[PDB]
This record gives structure tokens, C-alpha cells and sequence, in this order.
RNA sequence: GAUGGGGAAGCUCCGUUUCAAAGGCCUGAUUUUAUGCAGGCCACCAUCGAAAGGGAAUCCGGUUAAGAUUCCGGAACCUGG
RNA sequence: GCUUGUGACGGCCCGUGAAAAUCCACAGGAAGGAAUAGUUUUCAUGCCAGGUCGUACUGAUAACCGCAGCAGGUCUCCAAG
RNA sequence: UUGACAUUGUGAAGAGACAUAGUUUCUUUACUUAUUCAAUGAAGCGGAGCUGGAAUUCAUUUUCCACGUUCUAGCAUUCAAGGUCCCAUUCGGGGCUGAUCCGGGUU
């Protein structure tokens, strides 16, 4: 694999030659998601604190 | 006469352990700051087949707090864990299978695993396919906890000292007919080597306290003392009663 | 005042300065000379019946050598010690513990004239 | 403001790496650290004999200062100043024709251990500072009860260096005045009472005060705070 | 199987990362100059142990009394620079 | 068809059937870099270099071990009708 | 294996004798610095304080706990972005705070 040039050890994508893309469009999902979730986490107990 | 068997296994030669297949020692976190103060998530990346153990390990990997960097545990499974499940270690840690909490926070009633003897020993006590300990109560002043273990022995240790909540995977392992020669010889395979075992009473006298005479027999009596020196001790070693046990069991 | 802040629990070996040799005497008083001129390193020709035929044949000069010495020194030293040019230096250690070079020269010269020049034949 | 923005990072335990901290309570120092650090923790522990722990009590900074600077006057001849004054008899004393006499008499501080003694025991001392490093302790521990026995006013210095520079040697472990100019006798007898104050005075009472027996602070606050809660509810 | 060690009258026995102050890379600082200090790392702490395990890369043709995937011829490939 | 190679599967286990050197990838984005001309050697082409030791032959009813040119022993590949 | 002596020190309640002053000796139970055992690239210990708050006020606090993470098989690193101070404004770099205080007893 180093008499190769780089493309064949390589797809044009996030995480190219890494993970299966499938994969990778899991992880767009759940980032996605997990990361406005946090939001929805943070606003909801920071009416908790003031109706208490 | 010659040394007897049970000498030469302690010079460890032929004998020590099978050791090159095994995944590595099974054990819980070192006992940081995190684990005692708060808790920690990981993630079972796998639960994977030791050999020679009858369990199956749990491959568990957590977030480093003094270094970016991953750091992978070796977990003996409980029952009912799964891969890609949360694993929760820490004092303030929620109590559902598959975590590991100081015998202090658990109800008693609480059934765990893998304990620790000591606080920070990394497990110690019911590792084994199927067993578990059950937490029976509490003295919070000189912070102990009651708890009996697999053998129905009762024992005290620390609060702090963790073990794992649930049951150890492998249930039922030894209700299985071993059925012929070769499946123990595969067993012992990847243990240590103490298969096959000759009876000391088919052996010679420069071989063992049973061996010789002219008919097989032990010819004096079995029961062993304690005192008993090297070389002496084979048989019924400390015997405090012998014969087939009628009625029940269980500690009462 | 106050104390040293160090961020790390491990302690090391405080790098010290590490001073340079400065003899009061001399090590051998005279250094030696080469222990392996050009004149060591290529020994006697070699001029077996066999060995000539890849003189003719070959354009290659065949060289009881030193043991001690390598396929570059081998090259150097025919190179200097008879003005010629080297493609290429096989060798091989004899069933007598001397060594033999195969030694090429380039197109430019004729070996079997090179070798009636040294004045062997 | 800009396009720039304010991130806090969390650090509470499940997030954020640790950053960087001082560690200096927890670094696994080299074991000549530990051995010296631990050697002076199991000297505070135990309890030290009376005859030990007389020592510890060293004379105060304002003092001493106003014994160092009197002391000072009082150097021992220096390398010079000695080959320089020889040849102020050589020359002068051989041919001009001193008794050995071309030289003033010498006024200087005493010092060497096995020499302030006989002067001690010679009542010729006249104010002696005992060092109070010196890790054979047992080679001055005596030179309190001697100076007192012998009637000699004496003081526990801090120092065995500082005694050390003022004769130019590394170190000293005594220092001693049986001289002194007459110009100075008063700023001495001065120093003498203030020091016989806080040492040959204090001395017999000194003689019953076992030292040490002294709790490490994470112990000693475990007491302070169960002596507090126990007592008073 | 050395080493900091610990045993042993001693030949030597234990231990192999273990109660140890265990060491070296990248380019920057030089434009007195050759390499001092400046960062930041990285704590992995010997070595021996396989011509059947792992493993960078070559083939065909021709040639010798006796060598050849090693020479001759043609055509390749790998590694360093 | 035979021999071997190989794939997608299936059975078996209280047996679930090495390790390290080494090579690549990706996440990261410190940094460096263009319009009067920069960046580029994982694209092509081009130059120099590759040491040391072994290389013969027997491998057995005579080249090894059994006092020997001993009916014994001694690990393996290729395989026609 | 069992006893004695040595390693072996510090307190407190109770015994034990000049025969009901405390030198000494032992039973019990404290101490931690000797010895002992464990873990860790000796990382967050101990003590105080800010905030919350249950708590019930017998003058005001006498106290007790809390004092960043739990639907998800993602992401978490460049002494940290932000804030403020400096260099003499260059590109770069530094202090402090962000991350409270004290004791250096690694736990
Ligand atoms: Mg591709
Ligand atoms: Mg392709
Ligand atoms: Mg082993
Ligand atoms: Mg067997
Ligand atoms: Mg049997
Ligand atoms: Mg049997
Ligand atoms: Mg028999
Ligand atoms: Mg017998
Ligand atoms: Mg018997
Ligand atoms: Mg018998
Ligand atoms: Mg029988
Ligand atoms: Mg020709
Ligand atoms: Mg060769
Ligand atoms: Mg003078
Ligand atoms: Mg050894
Ligand atoms: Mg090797
Ligand atoms: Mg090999
Ligand atoms: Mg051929
Ligand atoms: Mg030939
Ligand atoms: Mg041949
Ligand atoms: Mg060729
Ligand atoms: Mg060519
Ligand atoms: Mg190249
Ligand atoms: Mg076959
Ligand atoms: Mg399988
Ligand atoms: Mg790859
Ligand atoms: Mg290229
Ligand atoms: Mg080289
Ligand atoms: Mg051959
Ligand atoms: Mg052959
Ligand atoms: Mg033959
Ligand atoms: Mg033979
Ligand atoms: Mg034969
Ligand atoms: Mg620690
Ligand atoms: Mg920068």
C-alpha cells in the first residue's frame, strides 16, 4: 500500500477509506441529533430551576 | 522414596499455567477520582470468549479524563450485557445491570459480581461462570457491608469497595455431561496440566502413601492432619467429618 | 518567596551538561597506517584454465582477493591499480578460505589485453 | 464580539479532559527526597529527649544579627593579609630587631571543635555559639551543660555555614570570643545578657522539656475537629 | 538473560519494569560557529530466541567437465538517495 | 475426471483455534502557500547506489546415525495410461 | 506449631505493690512514626470558603446534606475559547482570570 497512489487507498467522502458510509451516514444522524438534543436538555432544565 | 506428585506440581515446571490464548486479566477500573466521587460511561465494544475460563469476558472501553486518548478495561460479562451498551462506574452511578457501584450505595437485597476484597483490588470474588454475591446488609458507622458469597460463607468488607451488578454470563456451564475422554482432555487442554490423574493407590510405595501391597487398598487411614509435613499430605487433608453427607445442605 | 510549579507527576533526570574529552595523553601515539591499501586488497590473479576462458569470453579479470575485503574495495582498488573501469564485482569465498572476485570491466576495455599487460597468460 | 465566541469548557468529571494542574503535592520525588523529607517528619513524631530537644530553640533573627556583626570585627588573618604580615617580620623582626614583636598581638574569633572546649574548660571562653545543624549531634549536644557547668555564657545559633563564612571555612560548628578590644567590651556584655536570657537562664528549666510528639495535620485536624465535636455537643 | 536492586561465607541465587533521579525525536534558536539553548512532545526502560511462523522487490531463454531464480542475453521490480 | 488452488456457505466445541516488526488509511488542523506569479513530488519521465556470510554434491539397501559400502533408523514437495 | 526474649514506641479506662500520694508491671482500647500489605505513567487528599437548599429560628444561625455528565454504538487533544492586563504595536508572545483558599502527609 505505499507503492499505491493515494487513490486507491481512498473514497471521496467523510471518513473515506476508513469506515462504510452506511456507517458514516449513521454518525451524521446521530451527531446531528445528540447535538440539538442538547439543546432541548439545556432550555427545558433552565426552566426547571426558575419553576422550582 | 521418590517425591510424590502433588511436590513436583508446586516447582511449577510442566504444570503452570496455558496462559498464551487468554485475552488478558479481567478487572475493573483503577479507582479514580471519577469512580469515587461521581461516575463514568463506556461502551462494550465486544464480549469475546476467554480460554480456559468458562465465562465470557466483556471488552469495555472509557474515555481517558487526564489524556485525550481511549483506554479499554477487560470486564467479565454479566448476564444480559450487551454489546454497544452504556456501562456506568461510580459511587453516584444508577443501578441496573451491568455496573459497577461500591457495595455501600446498592440495597441490600443487591446481587453482584467480580467484588472487590479490598476497596481498589480491581475485582476479586465471584468471577466465576455463574456466580455472584448477594449484598445482606450494612453497618454505615465504620463504613461495612455484609455480603455472602458462593460458597454461603458470609463476609464483611469496606463500603467502598465495588463489585458488579447482576449475575456472571455462562450459567448452567457444569450441568453438561463432560461424556467422554477427550472433552475433559480438551478442557484441561487450555487450563494447566492435571489430566489425566493416576490413583496414588495404583502406584508403587516410592510413589505415594497409598501406593503398593499386594491388593489395592490405603492400607492406613485417609484423613490427614493438618500438621501433616510435605509429602504426607494426600487424601482427606483436615477431614472434620467424612462419608456420604445425608439431609440437607445450605448454611443455615 | 514561593515553590516550582511543575504540571507533571513524574520526576527525570535533570538534563546535565555533558562535557567533552579533553585527554591529558595520547591514545596510541601513532595512528596506524591503512591497514588495507589497494595493494592488500587485490592479491594475486587468478589463472586457472577456466578462470582465463571468461578473459577471453567474458572481459573479466579474476582476482584472489581479501578475505577482509568487500565488494567496493575490490572495485576501487582495480579501478586504481590498473587504470581500467568496473561494471560489476561478483565474489565468492573458495573451498579454501581465500576469496575470488569476478571482477567486469565496462565495454570500453579489453580485458584479456588488460591481462597481458599485468603479464599473465 | 467580532466573529469571535465565548465556549466555556466544562471540566466536571464524564467531559472535557482535565487541563493542566500543579502537581507538586503529588510527584514521585527521587528517594533522597523522601528519606530526607521523612527522616525530619520521624524526628518531629517521636519524642525527643530533653538533652536533644534543648537544641531547636536557636537564638531570634535581631539578636544574632547583633552577634554576627560584633563577630565580624573578629575575622581570623586572612591569606593575604598573613603572608603580608610575615614579611613584616621576616624582613622588619630579623634585622630591625623585634622580640618576634613587629606584630601586633592577634584578637580573633576562636573556633574548632576539639579547641573551644579546652577553652571552655578553661574558663577562657568568654561567649560561645554552638551550631545547631551538626548531624553528629552528639559532638555538641554536651557544649550546653559544659558552658554552664563552666560558668560560660552561651548561645545555639543558626547556622554551621553562617558560623562557617565568618572564619572562612565551608563550615564551622563553633565560634567562640575570649579576646575582645576594649572598644568593643561593651557591645559584648551587652549581647551576653540578652543571650544568658535565652539560654544558660532558661537551661535547668530547659533540662525537663521532652520535644517532638507531633501529629501530621491530616491527623492532627481528625483530633481537632472529634476533641471539638465530642465535648462540646 | 544483563541492569537499579534484594539474598548468599562464597562460586553465585532472585527478580526483568520490578521499591530506580533509567532516555531521544523534530525542527526551531546560529548567520562570532558550529551546533549551545528555546518550545512541544513520547514514558515505549535492555538484549537473545525461528535457514518450517511474520517478511520490500525477478522472470523467461541460453550457457558449464563440474555453477546458476546467482553468469550471459532480453525484459522487470523493490528499497535508499 | 485427477491433483492443487480459491469462494460463497454449513457442522463442531465446558476446545472458539499466536505475537511482534512492519505498511496504509482516516479524525484532527499547528502551520505554509497565488496574479505579475506562487504552491505542488502519494501523476508521468529522468539520475546515482544496494554491503556482509551461505550457494558444490549425498540425502540414503554405499556420502547421515547404528564399530561397516549393516535387510535397522532417519522430516518433507512434485506424481502419467 | 506453641511460649519467652529481642525488633517495641505514644496515650486513656481497669487491675497490680513501699503497705489508700505514683516510679513500675500487666488485661482492655486508642495513637502513627517503626515494621506490614495494596494501587497508581504517585491526579485531584485533608482542612477552610463561596453558592443552593432541606432544616426550626427561641435572637440569628445552632446545624445537616448537597455544591456540572444517564432516551441514542456520534463528537471531546494544540498551556482553551471568552474576559482583562502588558510588549510599544507585526507576525508573534507573555501574565492573570476562566479553574476560589490554606497544608506540600501520593492514596
Ligand atoms: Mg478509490
Ligand atoms: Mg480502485
Ligand atoms: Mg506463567
Ligand atoms: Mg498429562
Ligand atoms: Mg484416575
Ligand atoms: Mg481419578
Ligand atoms: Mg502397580
Ligand atoms: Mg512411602
Ligand atoms: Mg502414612
Ligand atoms: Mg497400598
Ligand atoms: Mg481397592
Ligand atoms: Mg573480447
Ligand atoms: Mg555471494
Ligand atoms: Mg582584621
Ligand atoms: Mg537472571
Ligand atoms: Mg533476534
Ligand atoms: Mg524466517
Ligand atoms: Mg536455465
Ligand atoms: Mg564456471
Ligand atoms: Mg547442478
Ligand atoms: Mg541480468
Ligand atoms: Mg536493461
Ligand atoms: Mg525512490
Ligand atoms: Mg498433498
Ligand atoms: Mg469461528
Ligand atoms: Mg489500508
Ligand atoms: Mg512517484
Ligand atoms: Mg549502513
Ligand atoms: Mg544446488
Ligand atoms: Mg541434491
Ligand atoms: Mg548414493
Ligand atoms: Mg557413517
Ligand atoms: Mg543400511
Ligand atoms: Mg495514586
Ligand atoms: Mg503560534
Amino acid at each position: 500500500y505505499a507503492t499505491v497512489s493515494k487513490t486507491h487507498k481512498t473514497v471521496s467522502r467523510a471518513y473515506g477509506g476508513s469506515r462504510c458510509a452506511n456507517c458514516v451516514k449513521e454518525r451524521i444522524i446521530r451527531a446531528f441529533l445528540i447535538e440539538e438534543q442538547k439543546i432541548v436538555k439545556k432550555v427545558v432544565k433552565e426552566q426547571t430551576e426558575a419553576a422550582k | 522414596g521418590r517425591v510424590i506428585r502433588n511436590q513436583r506440581k508446586g516447582a511449577g515446571s510442566i504444570f503452570t499455567s496455558h496462559t498464551r490464548l487468554r485475552q488478558g486479566a479481567a478487572k475493573l477500573r483503577t479507582l479514580d477520582y471519577a469512580e469515587r466521587h461521581g461516575y463514568i460511561r463506556g461502551i462494550v465494544k465486544q464480549i469475546v470468549h476467554d480460554s480456559g475460563r468458562g465465562a465470557p469476558l466483556a471488552k469495555v472501553v472509557f474515555r481517558d479524563p487526564y489524556k485525550y486518548r481511549l483506554r479499554e478495561e477487560i470486564f467479565i460479562a454479566n448476564e444480559g450485557v450487551h454489546t454497544g451498551q452504556f456501562i456506568y462506574a461510580g459511587k453516584k452511578a444508577s443501578l441496573n445491570v451491568g455496573n459497577v457501584l461500591p457495595l455501600g450505595s446498592v440495597p441490600e437485597g443487591t446481587i453482584v459480581s467480580n467484588v472487590e476484597e479490598k476497596p481498589g483490588d480491581r475485582g476479586a470474588l465471584a468471577r466465576a461462570s455463574g456466580n455472584y454475591v448477594i449484598i445482606i446488609g450494612h453497618n454505615p458507622d465504620e463504613n461495612k457491608t455484609r455480603v455472602r458469597l458462593p460458597s454461603g460463607a458470609k463476609k464483611v468488607i469496606s463500603s467502598d469497595a465495588r463489585g458488579v451488578i447482576g449475575v456472571i454470563a455462562g450459567g448452567g456451564r457444569v450441568d453438561k455431561p463432560l461424556l467422554k475422554a477427550g472433552r475433559a482432555f480438551h478442557k484441561y487442554r487450555l487450563k494447566r496440566n492435571s489430566w489425566p490423574k493416576t490413583r496414588g493407590v495404583a502406584m508403587n510405595p516410592v510413589d505415594h502413601p497409598h501406593g503398593g501391597g499386594n491388593h489395592q487398598h490405603i492400607g492406613k487411614a485417609s484423613t490427614i492432619s493438618r500438621g501433616a509435613v510435605s509429602g504426607q499430605k494426600a487424601g482427606l487433608i483436615a477431614a472434620r467429618r467424612t462419608g456420604l453427607l445425608r439431609g440437607s445442605q445450605k448454611t443455615q | 518567596k514561593a515553590l516550582k510549579v511543575r504540571t507533571s507527576a513524574t520526576f527525570r533526570l535533570p538534563k546535565t551538561l555533558k562535557l567533552a574529552r579533553a585527554p591529558k595523553y595520547a591514545s596510541k601515539a601513532v595512528p596506524h597506517y591503512n591497514r588495507l591499501d589497494s595493494y592488500k586488497v587485490i592479491e594475486q590473479p587468478i589463472t586457472s584454465e577456466t578462470a582465463m576462458k571468461k578473459v577471453e569470453d567474458g572481459n573479466i579479470l579474476v582476482f584472489q582477493v581479501s578475505m577482509k575485503a568487500n565488494k567496493y574495495q575490490i572495485k576501487k582498488a582495480v579501478k586504481e591499480l590498473y587504470e581500467v573501469d568496473v561494471l560489476k564485482v561478483n565474489t565468492l569465498v573458495r573451498p579454501n578460505g581465500t576469496k575470488k572476485a569476478y571482477v567486469r570491466l565496462t565495454a570500453d576495455y579489453d580485458a584479456l589485453d588488460i591481462a597481458n599487460r599485468i603479464g599473465y597468460i | 464580539n467580532p466573529l469571535t465566541h465565548s465556549t466555556p469548557k466544562n471540566f466536571g468529571i464524564g467531559q472535557a479532559v482535565q487541563p493542566k494542574r500543579n502537581l507538586s503535592r503529588y510527584v514521585k520525588w527521587p528517594e533522597y527526597v523522601r528519606v530526607q523529607r521523612q527522616k525530619k517528619i520521624l524526628s518531629i513524631r517521636l519524642k525527643v529527649p530533653p538533652t536533644i530537644a534543648q537544641f531547636q530553640y536557636t537564638l531570634d533573627r535581631n539578636t544574632a544579627a547583633e552577634t554576627f556583626k560584633l563577630f565580624n570585627k573578629y575575622r581570623p588573618e586572612t591569606a593575604a593579609e598573613k603572608k603580608e604580615r610575615l614579611t613584616k617580620e621576616a624582613a622588619a623582626v630579623a634585622e630591625g630587631k623585634s622580640k618576634q614583636d613587629a606584630s601586633p598581638k592577634p584578637y580573633a574569633v576562636k573556633y574548632g571543635l576539639n579547641h573551644v572546649v579546652a577553652l571552655i574548660e578553661n574558663k577562657k571562653a568568654k561567649l560561645v555559639l554552638i551550631a545547631n545543624d551538626v548531624d553528629p549531634i552528639e559532638l555538641v549536644v554536651f557544649l550546653p551543660a559544659l558552658c554552664k557547668k563552666m560558668g560560660v555564657p552561651y548561645a545555639i545559633v543558626k547556622g554551621k555555614a553562617r558560623l562557617g563564612t565568618l572564619v572562612n571555612q565551608k563550615t564551622s560548628a563553633v565560634a567562640a570570643l575570649t579576646e575582645v578590644r576594649a572598644e568593643d567590651e561593651a557591645a559584648l556584655a551587652k549581647l551576653v545578657s540578652t543571650i544568658d536570657a535565652n539560654f544558660a537562664d532558661k537551661y535547668d528549666e530547659v533540662k525537663k522539656h521532652w520535644g517532638g510528639g507531633i501529629l501530621g495535620n491530616k491527623a492532627q485536624a481528625k483530633m481537632d475537629k472529634r476533641a471539638k465535636n465530642s465535648d462540646s455537643a
